């Protein structure tokens, strides 16, 4: 029965039942169907006109909430003597949604998802305290965020030609400005994203497992447009993503064990319960014990 | 006399020959819970005549140093009759109350009683940061007395207590007071053992006085539950 | 021009705001929609599906052993078999259920529940049980005489291997809450207990210990509100390979 | 709401889909 | 885009501004409304209810003793019993009343008042009083001959235990003010006095001292405006447990 | 009589009255009813067309006014050597409306209230003067205010994972921005809030008295998103709440004695009048004395 | 006034309720 | 049980109704006051004030 | 949202500007108007007196 | 002009009153 549900269903009054051949409270779990027993059939009920709305559990409302997807700190300074491992006034991030547990677990409640993303970038700056540096003050810098799709070259320096962005989508924003905000469409080459992928990425046997090639996004390169200054600073960029226009398919069991990696669904659990490999739920003394027993 | 009134309420009845009127709290009458306001889907029990009847509490002596008395509902009626049994065996209740306060003297007696039904009369303590305890609040059929009737025992004023549904017993005028309280609560039903919807307070604003032979002058309180309902039947818990 | 003035809340980023933002890729054509089985439009459809209760959440129970309750033949009448704490908002048998998992993302809940039990003995093992729900207010019943006074179902083993006990919405307030105070009047739901209505009788060739599986689900009455962060997932450090996304 | 953008995916969340079929998960039998 | 420019008052937080702000919890469904007795929609309904005056605001009066005025039998004619200062805006008998409390939240008031007195003697104690309201301009009358020249009611004790004296709105200006200057022409309301029209005669078995209770209320004529902070509540430090809300 | 009242009632002219059996000025306080005597019946009046509006005393206008509900100062600095008692670049507040007397007393004039809240957050910063610090200047920081409902975990550090706020409602705002403003709906599980609760919170006898569990709100956690800097600062956050869409039931006597605590209605009064336990109103010489007597 | 928000509780104060029944506190007798 | 609260006043008399509350359809004289077919109950007076 | 841009003269206080500002006292009812003799509506009436 | 405020006194100056009676100051005789 497909219908429009805006409120919880009402209750109807019921009377004494004693009829042969009818056993509403008896079910068959083996069929794979949930019990269809009604409260009106198990107890004697009254008429209740239920006015509880159900708009808060809509998948759109459930998932349309900005969540931290990226957070990166780098030093904005003179990087002449820095090693070839630090972010020299810029960084690149391979976009993914598996780095922060809250959004990952919310998204992984479904097998397939189709949505547009709303990207918000929030930048903070702090004055470096290394050595004998003082507060000085916080400069108002300009940052450039460029989206490099798959196959496009990514910048290697803070002043490389790639930043001219002839066709790549870039956003220039100040720290004193509100957080930058854009919208990315549903970029999948399929009709929906694959939250879980029971396959391998390549045509050979050495490809990655569990990552769908169709769901590849690209890179987000963030640089400071300003040239360095006599004193060093630490710039932290946070990227939040909000799904919208969502369609969800095949809900899944929630994850109980802590996440181990962003590349796979590997599990080891906690040392003791709750959420341990051998005991998800915390233990009680026996099946005849309740911990929070009201005693008076 | 000044007015006569009879109150049946079941197998009981009260007649008053010297009354003023009776008060309906906020101009409303008790009623049963409608289907468009119900929450619990269990079929309720409505004993009616078994519970909707006058219960008379112990009398209190009207002395000269009296500060006042209070009874919390349904706490006072819990453990009294079929109403008490239904409260003990059920998890939720719902009921109004018809309250009749009785006090008579002679025509040489003077004194004024304020009889007020305070909704959600959350009490406070005096000269301490600790909150009132369970034993300070739950007094049962015996009720309690006012520590400081001037502030109503909550830091407010007794002078403004007439904002609540109230009457007076002026010995010169009448000897009884009647108040009809509907169901007062933010929820359609409630657990009877942990929350009191109403508090009946009788305060001696004008002290008792006379120059004739002294006699014991008591004050009697009768409460009739009205339109009682009960949900959540299980074992008795008292 | 138009005269204007900015209000409080101007330039601030509320994570639950609902506006339209700049399309970063103009004229982009999304992939055509194709029909996929099993679409979900409300999260109340998921909670309505029944899932196993971890009633045997005790030490010496490992893995799947925690998902079944073993019942043997007793030599005394009216004996208590087990009880289930009805605290979804706290760690217990109902915590790792579809209804429990989805509800722990919200603060307020309302509606009725169904608790189904499937008997998994042999064809010719017989018995009768009594499943009882007790509305809150007192201690958990320990005897059948006290337990029968609440809501209950007498279950007779037969061709239908499963029975249902309805935990109806009997609440004073209009909703209930997660509190972390199980004894709070706004959170406590009552108790569920199982007793022997008769004994479990099996022949010599049948196993003398049989097993029950418990499931719980929500009805159409169910409703949730005041979405929050689920306390079931945390993070103490960066996940493996997370930093490699910047290399 | 306002959506003066030329692309339709730039609009705000569409929280008005109240149709549902729970029986595809609760009674998926014949 | 639309050309705009910001006006003075842009970005400033006026605590009395009336705008719509961002809903922090989208799609939240509030609890259904249920009928509760005693709904208040205007604060002028509260002031219209009569409350006791603290006429006996003198030392040696403690607690409830300040809420009644004792009258005995006198041996001289035309004697003054008591007077009531009509200054709501200053500390006096009218300060801790419903009308007074609610009015001290505003600066300007207008309308008529009613002052009711209930005699609380014995059934067979008799007397006659005269209650007089004197419009402002001069000193408070001290004799019955001077007091009768203003508004007044002669009250005879009987079956009806209460009398009402109306303090009508006799003002030059269109409203009145709280000033803290009681003698200001924009604030002073006049005086209220009580005299013996006859004596209080009681028999030997009745108490020779009887009591009056005074109440004051506002009529439908009443009106208030220019809301302010009530000077009846203050705070010198943090309340107990207030800081524990951060622990 | 329920009607629409927009102005104060008009007065009608009256004549001499001498009629047996009619005594409008005589009343019966014992009935519990206020005197119904009219000015037209007590004195001889004239016709007055009254044009005074009554819109300022509406409960909505009376209560729809932003008032300080929270005020917290904390040090924004390096908190490595600070004790486990100070706010280390963040704080949490258990929301309540009983901490500041003005709003508390205004709200406590009714037994039941139903309204939506409008929350405004105003942040100020000052340069720490402890030791030998100088003015330096005031940084433009970003603050995050997260609402944690009951049962949700609250952050324990300024950089804990809880701040990613997958589902919790957060607002990010700068100090240079206007004060942050959001709206919270009527969150009660009942049809109205209980300003006063004559009950206990739990099912046992050790629960709190006077606090309704149904009216529980949650926690407001405020952090500085910026990382600390070489110099310390003091950040003060003020939270104002404005009721709107108000419904009020069962007006109550105003509180006369000073508030003692936010947890209870305990009272001790002032040492002397006014507002003392034994004398609410200040004393005069006698009942035949007026202090502000006009003498000429 | 404007209220371009999707939730109705986000609107501004509704200061247009001029109905009142003082007699429920002044004459609560029969 | 069944009762009436009586207040002295202008009406000097009050009535208490002993209604027919019987299990059987009639009652009997027995000489056994404690017999189930004869016993009618009790009447008591207390001070309300 | 609506795309906008600020013009020169934005945020500046011209003492002769004619706009509406926030009412600081909501729902306030001013005193009813009463007829007073000698109302002036243009300043050219005053100069016309000798 | 715009006046999205709920109070009427918040509006802008009303510079459209062109009626005048100078004779009440210039010929106040009979
Ligand atoms: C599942 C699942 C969800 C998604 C969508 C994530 C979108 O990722 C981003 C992010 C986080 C930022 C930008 C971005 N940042 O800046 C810019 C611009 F300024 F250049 F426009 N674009 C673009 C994409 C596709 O992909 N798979
Ligand atoms: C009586 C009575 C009145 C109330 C309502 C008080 C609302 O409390 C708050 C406050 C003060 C702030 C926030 C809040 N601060 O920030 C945020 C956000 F940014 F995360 F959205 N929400 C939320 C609530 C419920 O509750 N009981």
């Amino acid at each position: 029965i497909e219908s429009i549900i805006k409120t919880a269903t009402d209750t109807v009054k019921s009377e004494i039942n004693a009829e042969l051949g009818v056993v509403p409270s008896l079910n068959a779990v083996e069929t794979g169907a949930t019990s269809n027993t009604e409260p009106e059939e198990a107890i004697q009920t009254r008429t209740v006109i239920n006015q509880h709305g159900v708009s808060e559990t809509l998948v759109e409302n459930f998932l349309s909430r900005a969540a931290l997807v990226s957070k990166r700190s780098f030093e904005y300074k003179d990087h002449t003597s820095s090693t070839a491992r630090a972010d020299k006034n810029f960084f690149k991030w391979t976009i993914n949604t598996r780095s922060f547990v809250q959004l990952r677990r919310k998204l992984e409640l479904f097998t397939y998802l189709r949505f547009d993303a709303e990207i918000t970038i929030l930048t903070t700056v702090a004055v470096n305290g290394s050595g004998n540096n003082t507060y000085v003050g916080l400069p108002d810098l300009t940052l450039q965020a460029m989206f490099v799709p798959t196959g496009a070259l990514t910048p290697e320096k803070q002043d490389s030609f790639h930043w001219q962005s002839g066709s790549n989508a870039s956003v220039f924003f100040k720290i004193s400005d509100p957080p930058a905000r854009i919208t990315i469409p549903f970029m999948c080459i399929n009709s929906a994203y694959s939250v879980f992928y029971d396959g391998f990425a390549g045509f050979e046997k050495n490809g990655l497992y569990g990552i769908n090639p169709a769901d590849t996004i690209g890179n987000l390169c963030v640089r400071i447009v300003n040239e360095h200054q006599p004193v060093g600073f630490t710039v932290t960029v946070r990227v939040y993503m909000k799904p919208k226009h969502i369609k969800a398919w095949a809900p899944r069991p929630p994850r109980t064990l802590p996440y181990m990696s962003i590349a796979n669904a590997n599990y080891k659990g906690k040392e003791r319960a709750p959420n341990a490999l051998s005991a998800i739920i915390g233990n009680r003394d026996s099946v005849k014990t309740m911990p929070h027993n009201i005693v008076n | 006399s000044d007015r006569v009134l009879q109150l049946k309420l079941g197998n009981s009845a009260i007649v008053t020959q010297e009354a003023a009127n009776y008060c309906c709290a906020y101009g409303e009458w008790p009623n049963y819970l409608p289907d468009h306001e119900a929450v619990a889907i269990d079929k309720p029990t409505q004993p009616e005549t078994a519970t909707d009847r006058f219960y008379t509490l112990k009398s209190v002596k009207w002395e000269t140093g009296s500060t006042g008395w209070w009874w919390k509902l349904p706490d006072a009626l819990n453990n009294i009759g079929m109403f008490g049994q239904n409260v003990q065996h059920h998890y939720l209740y719902r009921s109004g109350f018809l309250i009749h306060v009785q006090c008579n003297a002679t025509k040489f007696h003077q004194g004024a009683l304020l009889v007020v039904a305070i909704p959600e009369h959350q009490r406070g303590a005096h000269n301490t940061n600790t909150s009132p305890g369970f034993d300070d609040i739950m007094k049962g059929e015996e009720g309690g007395t006012f520590n400081h009737p001037y502030v109503l025992d909550d830091g407010t004023s007794l002078a403004c207590a007439t904002i609540f549904p109230h009457q007076w017993i002026n010995l010169r005028t009448n000897n009884s007071a009647t108040i009809v309280l509907p169901w007062m609560n933010a929820a359609p039903m409630d657990f009877p053992l942990r929350h009191n919807q109403w508090t009946l307070a009788i305060i001696p604003v004008v002290p008792l006085g006379t120059r004739t032979t002294s006699s014991m002058v008591p004050i009697t309180v009768s409460i009739a539950p009205m339109c009682c309902e009960f949900n959540g039947l299980r074992h008795a818990i008292t | 021009g138009v005269p204007t003035y900015l209000l409080p809340g101007s330039g601030q980023f509320l994570t639950t705001d609902d506006h339209s933002s700049a399309p970063a890729l103009p004229c982009f054509n999304p992939t055509p929609e194709m029909h996929i089985p099993g679409q979900v439009r409300n999260m109340l459809e998921v909670v309505q599906v029944e899932s196993m209760m971890e009633i045997n959440n005790t030490e010496s129970a490992v893995g799947m052993e925690r998902l079944k309750v073993d019942i043997s033949a007793l030599t005394d009448v009216d004996q208590l078999l087990f009880n289930i704490p009805l605290d979804i908002q706290l760690d217990g048998p109902l915590r790792n259920t579809l209804v429990g998992n989805i509800s722990r993302y919200y603060t307020h809940w309302s509606g009725s529940l169904e608790m189904t039990f499937m008997f998994c003995g042999s064809f010719m093992a017989a018995g009768k049980l009594i499943l009882c729900y007790t509305p809150p207010g007192g201690s958990c019943p320990t005897t059948r005489e006290t337990a029968m006074l609440g809501t209950h179902i007498v279950w007779d083993f037969g061709l239908q291997s499963s029975v249902t006990l309805i935990i109806p919405w009997i609440s004073g307030s209009h909703y209930r809450m997660f509190n972390n105070d199980a004894k709070s009047t706004n959170a406590n739901v009552g108790y569920v207990t199982c007793f022997m209505q008769t004994n479990l009788i099996v022949p010599s060739e049948s196993s003398d210990t049989c097993s029950l599986i418990g499931f719980i689900a929500a009805k159409d009455d169910f409703s949730l509100r005041l979405m929050r962060d689920s306390p079931d997932i945390g993070q103490l450090d960066h996940l493996h390979a997370a930093e490699a996304a910047y290399q | 709401q306002i959506n003066f953008y030329k692309d339709s995916y730039a609009a705000s969340a569409s929280k008005q889909d109240f149709s549902q079929d729970p029986s595809k998960f609760t009674e998926p039998v014949v």
